[PDB]
């Protein structure tokens, strides 16, 4: 049952894992189903070596280093669910290798180098699901062999030196869900390239060289994770996201932010988590109006000096507000935002706290005030925050700082006041 | 420190292995560890700098592909796209002799 080096478990599994072999064991149990065969010097593979084994569902071939592997040593055994080849010496898509497998649900091509992407590739694989190419050398989003595989709900072409994602290269997937683009070189998106997923939900932009707003993102209808960030976007349109209404996640943090549009934000009502860090030159507050429900909103590194009368008549949702390094002069009632728990205004101009600015946060616990103008803080409410337990005031014109409802703070900051400096 | 050999770049006893060979994973919680396939619960994840392998926010899930999506159910469970439910939503019907939902 056991052969010797492999580590025999359980039921049907095997590990041989760690360590470590080269070529196959001995042992063939003819029984056995998901074997790990990972983390060993394996050179090459020959053909064959996996028809002694049958029934088998999941192979774990990661952790080798291998070359080249034979077109028909994966024998076209026809019961293989998910193949693991990350972490090898792969220079290309093994397409000859991997013809004949249809009960194939998942992939593992990371880590591998990888530039060449055969036209034939993936091709009978129509059971395929989740795919993962990244820290693959992949200079193009590899159109024709992806259009075999009706069936996937998660892609991931990360990792890559992908540079411009052509028109209708995505057309053939109409089952993705999940499409991981982050970290490339990628300068332009072709208006229709997200054309053919309706399915997506979830969009990874993030950490690539992008100069105009990814309109592409009209013709995804169920779109719900987005984001695009430490791009160079130097404008949010309006109606941006018109067409995506069921957006419960935006992170555009760390964009050369310059002009937002009015009408972008509005309207959402699905909204959860919004992000925006690093925009130096934006000079108002978005309008938000028709989005009532967020749980965390972020402004940071931007020039608004002032915040909406109104904002917190419909933001009855959010659990967490930093619009920490602004320029925001004064503040405004936070009450009706009761369901506030961490709440950051550090590095903004503000000199004042009043008794009903604060009132009524029964859940305020993080509140930063440090590296601030403030002097008085007045008719001293902090009275109303039984939750309050991080305070920091650091760094103002204060002279003195009141205490009322302070009971049962862990942390309070009061150094660097009153400074004067001057 | 001086001779740490074991799989890892950089590995003191000091708070355990810290960046590991490539392309390799860390692990947490005591303290720290560097394999390849971050176990269940927690998905691959990588960066150029970090390795950095998480946990997923989807309930019940043996093997996630990223935050929100799941590859891998828990026994009990039935899995339709990236989340798991108890019962297959209709949606669309469940299938049978495995647990997915097929639409």
């Amino acid at each position: 049952p056991c052969p010797a080096p492999c580590a025999c478990d359980l039921d049907g599994g095997a590990d041989c894992s760690g360590k470590g072999l080269v070529t196959v064991p001995d042992g063939l149990s003819v029984f056995t189903h998901s074997l790990d065969l990972s983390m060993n010097n394996i050179t090459k593979l020959p053909e064959g070596a996996f028809k002694g084994f049958p029934y088998l569902e999941e192979l774990r071939l990661a952790g080798n280093d291998l070359s080249i592997i034979h077109p028909m040593a994966l024998s076209g055994l026809k019961e293989l669910k998910v193949l693991t080849l990350q972490n090898n010496q792969l220079k290309t898509v093994p397409s000859e290798s991997l013809k004949g497998l249809v009960s194939l649900q998942s992939l593992r091509l990371d880590a591998n180098h990888i530039v060449t992407v055969p036209e034939d590739s993936f091709e009978g694989l129509v059971q395929l699901r989740h795919l993962w190419l990244d820290d693959n050398s992949l200079t193009e989003v590899p159109i024709r062999p992806l259009s075999n595989l009706p069936s996937l709900q998660a892609l991931t072409l990360a990792l890559n030196k992908i540079s411009h994602i052509p028109d209708y290269a995505f057309s053939n997937l109409s089952s993705l869900v999940v499409l991981h683009l982050h970290n490339n070189k990628i300068r332009t998106l072709g208006p229709h390239s997200f054309h053919g997923l309706d399915n997506l939900e979830a969009l990874d932009l993030n950490y690539n060289n992008l100069i105009d707003f990814p309109d592409s993102i009209r013709s995804l209808p169920n779109l719900k994770e987005l984001g695009f960030h430490s791009n160079s976007i130097t404008i949010i349109p309006d109606g941006a996201f018109v067409k995506n209404p069921l957006l419960r996640t935006i992170h555009l943090y760390d964009n050369p932010l310059s002009f937002v549009g009015n009408s972008a934000f509005q309207n959402l009502s699905d909204l959860h988590f919004l992000i925006i860090r690093g925009a130096s030159n934006v000079q108002w507050f978005p309008n938000l109006t028709g989005t009532n429900n967020l749980e965390s909103l972020t402004l940071t590194g931007t020039k608004i000096r002032s915040i909406p009368i109104k904002f917190c008549q419909e933001q009855k949702m959010l659990r967490t507000l930093d619009l920490s390094y602004n320029e925001i002069s004064a503040l405004v009632g936070f009450e009706g935002c009761s369901s506030l728990e961490e709440v950051y205004l550090q590095n903004n101009q503000i000199q004042e706290v009043q008794n009903e600015t604060f009132q009524g946060l029964a859940a305020l616990r993080m509140l930063d005030l440090s590296r601030n103008r403030i002097h008085t803080i007045h008719k001293e409410a902090f009275v109303t925050l039984k939750a309050l337990t991080n305070l920091d005031l650091s760094f103002n014109d204060l002279t003195a700082f009141p205490t009322a409802g302070l009971h049962g703070l862990n942390q309070l900051k009061l150094t660097g006041n009153p400074n004067f400096k001057e | 420190s001086q001779a740490c050999a074991k799989g890892c770049e950089l590995c003191s006893e000091v708070n355990g292995c810290l960046k590991c060979s490539p392309k390799l994973f860390i692990l947490l919680e005591q303290v720290g560890v560097c394999l390849p396939s971050c176990p269940p619960g927690y998905f691959d994840a990588r960066n150029p700098d970090m390795n950095k392998c998480i946990k997923c926010k989807i309930e019940h899930c043996e093997a996630c592909f990223s935050h929100n999506f799941c590859t891998k159910c828990k026994e009990g469970l039935y899995l339709h796209k990236g989340r798991c439910y108890p019962a297959c939503p209709e949606g669309s019907s469940a299938a049978n002799g495995t647990m997915e939902c097929s639409s």
